[PDB]
């Protein structure tokens, strides 16, 4: 008897594939409510009207400020607290956790006080490391499992008992990357329905609105320095707001839901008690251990680019060029257009596999970079409505260039790295590295310029990811080894 | 403002005469408020009924019970 | 500092340099953050940032807490 054995493997290979299909759209899904839900309290908080008749003696820009710093602050504490519980929840169960936080701060947001706002936004900025942690390395685990499993189907003898794929897991863990990386950026997308359906028809022209801004763009000299003091047109009646964020609720409920319930377990209680092997007393400095690799040193700056890159695309290119021409009418629909373009990137770089590891990456680094240059001398006019599709095809090439990074990265993460102890701690490095680039970011508001110094960062990366593929090629042989 | 919601309540449904209720009774502020008449106020920005703060224990109780709960279930296998 | 740079000598002797140099650069780095493992620092990190506490409460927190109210800058 053969077809049980065949049938038993196909089901396992489609219940661990409906599993990262699941894990994804969780993911997605949460990510989009928490970035609607910030934007529309970051806009529905910037104005005098709705502070003095909601809050007025209430201190709503202090609250503003403290949740802002107990979310950008707190992941560099969650640092020194993520290996011992990603070890020690699971790795599903960490993703479990960390959306469950997410739903407490999107809880949170509903009677809008100090006291349950700042340890709130303290436990999400605790968590938002170890939720991509988690997310990664279940991501790479899966693809492993299924590439073993597809391996030892289709050779039962020929394959090893121990260290079957011997790298050649690339192609499956790169068709899962990518369509979880177009989940993650479609997220970018869904988080701007309910300011479409609900905040966009409250706003008024942008004639008043966008009076007091005599220069933009590269004479940005901050994040936004001329603007008007109110927004709203109308204010919106707390019908339609309370409506919103129980919709709100609800679907990061069912992501929650969906994500506990349309994952099962995939952790083999077998390593658990193989992990427990280690000890307590050297998990804690295992990841400070890992500084002596040669590989981190030159991968570090292209982690905190990433951040970097991120952050500008969302703040730097919506809130710094989107905002000239046109108001806070057409936010939501650049927000979108940057969403669809790095979706599309997604499939891009899907296609690019026959080619050799490094070829998309540097190429990344080329084209953003040219739209550096659009953004260094290029300067568009605030009060005009005369050309709209330039800012659409930057932020759409903008947005395809960070795709294919995110997607090369997370590609060369999961190829160099095979061991699940070896996998966590990489994927912990680089969203610790993240975390830093974007608390950076937020230090480097109310600035001058940030185009220099993209520009500056990101030829240093290429220069490191050259480095380091010159050096690869000639077999340096050199790997730490902490068991 | 909405400070005293039921004030601009007050005006709307009591019969009381008070002349210049639309053009000289008019609003200092705040913002994009000021020049309002007080006979066209309507200012649902106030809470109403403290059921807001119910939703909010609510769903903050139910995140915190399915965390306990899945703990416990992954403690005790 | 000319009575540091003068009245101070040395008192350095070269060959504990060359003792410290057998060591190395690619672990002069990770020393301290391999001390951590011991069980003394553990307790007297407290103690350390006592001090320090201490010490800018009473640079600040007596002279410009306490002692301008009854008197300004004069006392
Ligand atoms: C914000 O916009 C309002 C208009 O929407 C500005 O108010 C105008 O101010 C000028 C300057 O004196 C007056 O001539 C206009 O009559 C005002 N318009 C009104 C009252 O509708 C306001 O100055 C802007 N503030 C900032 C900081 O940009
Ligand atoms: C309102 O904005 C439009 C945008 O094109 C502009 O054409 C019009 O002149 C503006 N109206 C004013 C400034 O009164």
């Amino acid at each position: 008897e053969e077809e049980e054995e065949r049938r038993y493997y196909r089901r396992k290979r489609l219940g661990v594939l409906k599993n990262v299909l699941a894990a994804s759209a969780g993911g997605m899904l949460t990510y989009g409510v928490y970035l609607g839900l910030l934007q529309m309290q970051l806009i529905l908080h910037y104005d005098e009207t709705y502070r003095e008749v909601k809050y007025g003696n209430m201190g709503l820009p202090d609250i503003d400020s403290k949740m802002l710093m107990g979310i950008n602050v707190t992941p560099i504490a969650a640092l020194l607290y993520t290996p011992v519980l990603i070890r020690f929840f699971g790795t599903k169960w960490m993703m479990f956790l960390a959306v469950g936080i997410y739903a407490l701060f999107v809880s949170t947001n509903y009677w809008e006080r100090y006291y349950t706002l700042v340890p709130s936004a303290v436990a999400l900025g605790m968590a938002i490391v170890p939720l991509w942690a988690s997310m990664g390395n279940y991501i790479t685990r899966m693809a492993q499992k299924y590439h073993e499993y597809s391996h030892y189907k289709e050779q039962d003898g020929q394959g090893m008992k121990q260290r079957p794929p011997r790298g050649s897991h690339a192609p499956y863990l790169l068709v899962f990357q990518a369509i979880f990386y177009s989940f993650f950026h479609l997220s970018f997308a869904c988080a701007q329905l309910p300011m479409i359906y609900f905040l966009n028809h409250y706003l008024y022209d942008l004639n008043h609105t966008l009076y007091n801004v005599q220069s933009c763009g590269t004479n940005s000299h901050g994040i936004l320095s001329g603007f008007n003091k109110t927004v709203l047109r109308t204010l919106p009646r707390s019908g339609n707001l309370i409506v919103v964020e129980s919709v709100l609720m609800a679907v990061a409920f069912l992501a929650m839901l969906l994500v506990l319930g349309l994952c099962g377990a995939a952790y083999r209680p077998t390593e658990e008690i193989d992990l427990r092997s280690v000890g307590w007393g050297n998990i804690f400095q295992l990841p400070f251990k890992h500084v002596r690799d040669y590989r981190l040193r030159h991968l570090v700056p292209f982690f905190i680019y990433s951040g970097f890159e991120v952050l500008f695309a969302c703040t730097g290119i919506a809130l710094g060029y989107g905002v000239c021409s046109v108001g806070l009418e057409r936010l939501a629909y650049l927000l979108v257009a940057y969403s669809l373009g790095a979706s599309a990137a997604s499939l891009l770089g899907l296609l690019g596999l026959w080619l050799p590891r490094p070829v998309p990456l540097v190429a990344g680094a080329g084209v953003h970079l040219l739209l550096t240059f659009i953004l260094f001398f290029w300067a568009p006019v605030p009060r005009v409505l005369q050309h709209s599709w330039i800012l659409y095809v930057a932020a759409a090439l903008w947005g395809v260039g960070s795709a294919l990074n995110k997607t090369g990265l997370s590609t060369l993460l999961g190829i160099l790295y095979e061991d699940k102890e070896r996998q966590d701690f990489i994927f912990t490095i680089y969203h610790w590295w993240q975390a830093v680039a974007i608390f950076t970011v937020y230090l480097g508001s109310s600035l001058h310029m940030k185009a220099k110094l993209a520009v500056l960062l990101v030829t240093l990366v290429a220069a490191a990811v050259s480095y380091l593929r010159m050096e690869q090629k000639l077999r340096r042989g050199v790997a730490p080894r902490q068991p | 403002t909405c400070d005293a919601v039921w004030f601009v309540w007050w005006v709307n449904h009591t019969e009381v005469t008070i002349p210049y209720l639309a053009t000289d009774v008019t609003c200092v502020g705040p913002g994009a408020h000021k020049g309002q008449s007080v006979i066209s106020l309507d200012l649902y920005t106030c809470e109403l009924d403290l059921t807001n703060l119910i939703l909010f224990s609510l769903s903050i109780s139910v995140s915190l019970f399915l965390m306990v709960m899945m703990t416990a279930s992954h403690l005790y296998f």
